[PDB]
């Protein structure tokens, strides 16, 4: 793994219980196991995570079952919420009926609509 | 109906407007009020009417009535 899917930083003004990140690169299963992973050892404290997707070109069928399994695990009181997901992924994720889950999982078309709570 | 009426007609189910609204120039967001999972069900229906698989590299490109009758029209292979 050459660490190409990866978690950045968001330089914009939230709460301290709010973590904001882009994701940039494919999820493939392999990245998508380690980038989920690594999340997962950021999120004491958090009751809101947004991931800002729209770096992510493409989501395959295990980067998907991570993604589930992912949201499966998120701490009580913690709310994913996914913006900007791309054509590809967007479509893998309808045709799988993904569907949103009150306080664990939102997506949103962008940060400002992801923030609007806030 | 025509190829081209059948595009609309699906447009106008899809994002839920009046026929009368789906014009040739129209844009699913800017003008039809769509957001990116209306536009992705769009496609699929169009696919699944049409029995065509469009490629995602063409499919981001069809944000337009004309775009989609333009498609259709021209990848019957
Ligand atoms: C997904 C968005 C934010 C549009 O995002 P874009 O950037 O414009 C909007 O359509 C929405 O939030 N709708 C609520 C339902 C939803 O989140 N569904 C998940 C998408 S995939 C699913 O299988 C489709 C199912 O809802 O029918």
């Amino acid at each position: 793994g050459s660490h190409m899917t990866r978690l950045a930083p968001v330089v914009v003004d939230v709460p301290d219980d709010v973590l904001v990140l882009r994701v940039i690169g494919p999820l493939f299963f392999a990245a998508a196991e380690g980038l989920f992973t690594d999340l997962e050892s950021r999120l004491e404290g958090k009751r809101i995570v947004i991931l800002k997707w729209d770096a992510v070109p493409v989501l395959d069928a295990g980067g998907l079952d991570a993604f589930q399994r992912f949201v499966k695990r998120l701490p009580e009181g913690c709310e994913l919420r996914v913006c900007n997901v791309e054509f590809q992924p967007l479509r893998t994720m309808a045709r799988a009926g993904i569907q949103p889950i009150p306080g664990r999982l939102a997506f949103f078309p962008n940060r400002r609509a992801a923030m609007a709570d806030l | 109906s025509t190829i081209e009426e059948r595009v609309k007609k699906i447009i106008g189910e899809q994002l839920g407007v009046k026929q009368e609204e789906v014009t040739n120039n129209a844009s699913f967001v800017e003008d039809l009020g769509a957001d990116s999972l209306d536009t992705v069900e769009l496609v699929m229906a169009l696919e699944e009417e049409f029995d065509t698989e469009i490629p995602d590299e063409e499919a981001e490109k069809i944000t337009t009535v004309q775009a989609a009758i333009d498609y259709i029209n021209g990848h019957q292979a």
